[PDB]
Formats: C-alpha cells, structure tokens, sequence
C-alpha cells in the first residue's frame, strides 16, 4: 500500500 | 480502504490507480511537499489534508461501502471513521475525473526533489  | 479507492478512480477515470494516480506529481500516492504540478495533483494534495484530518482513523486499511445512484457516488453508513475516509475518496475520485482534461503523463515517477516546501491544509 501506497500512501495519501 | 487503498484498494477501494483505487477501485473508485478505475471507475470514474477509467485509469488504474496504480500507475497513473500512485507516483503522479508531489503529492499523489506518497508526497508532503512542494507546489502541486497540476490540477490532478491538487486533488491528491486536498485528498492528503482530508486523510490528514483524521489522526484517529486508518483511511489505507479501513473499508467502507458506497453505490452508484445513476452515475452519483453515495457513501453508505458505516463507523464515523468509515464514513469519513469515504467522503474524502469519493472528492478526490470526482476531482480526477473533472481534471481529466489536464492530466499528464510527464508527471508519473515525478522526482522527489523537485517538490520542496510546506503547504498549508
């Protein structure tokens, strides 16, 4: 999973 | 939830959230500086704030529920929390979809040095  | 909201901006930009929204300009997909590239950027850095209002919850793992009512995303009722993270994909799936126009390619792998400084929620 990627970040924000 | 991550994957979730990939599956939301599948459907609203037809583009796959990974490559296209994942490593786009300085703040999609990992990024906290710089002056966003482009409009779609300034999705990602509004979508940042959003996840960032909510210390107390966990917007990458938490999943929530939404339909489609004619075209129209509606987030249905979960935890607060739930229902929270998705009001904040929900914006930032129509925000890609209304800055289509502008999107550009020359903006995935966007180099981590070319985003310096803070911006203000």
């Amino acid at each position: 999973i990627a970040r924000s | 939830s991550l994957l979730e909201f990939g599956k939301m901006i599948l459907e609203e930009t037809g583009k796959l959230a990974i490559p296209s929204y994942s490593s786009y300009g300085c703040y999609c997909g990992w990024g906290g500086k710089g002056t966003p590239k482009d409009a779609t950027d300034r999705c990602c850095f509004v979508h940042d704030c959003c996840y960032g209002n909510l210390p107390d919850c966990n917007p990458k793992s938490d999943r929530y529920k939404y339909k489609r009512v004619n075209g129209a995303i509606v987030c249905e009722k979960g935890t607060s929390c739930e229902n929270r993270i998705c009001e904040c994909d929900k914006a930032a799936a129509i925000c890609f979809r209304q800055n289509l126009n502008t999107y550009s390619k020359k903006y995935m792998l966007y180099p981590d040095f070319l985003c310096k400084g803070e911006l203000k929620c």
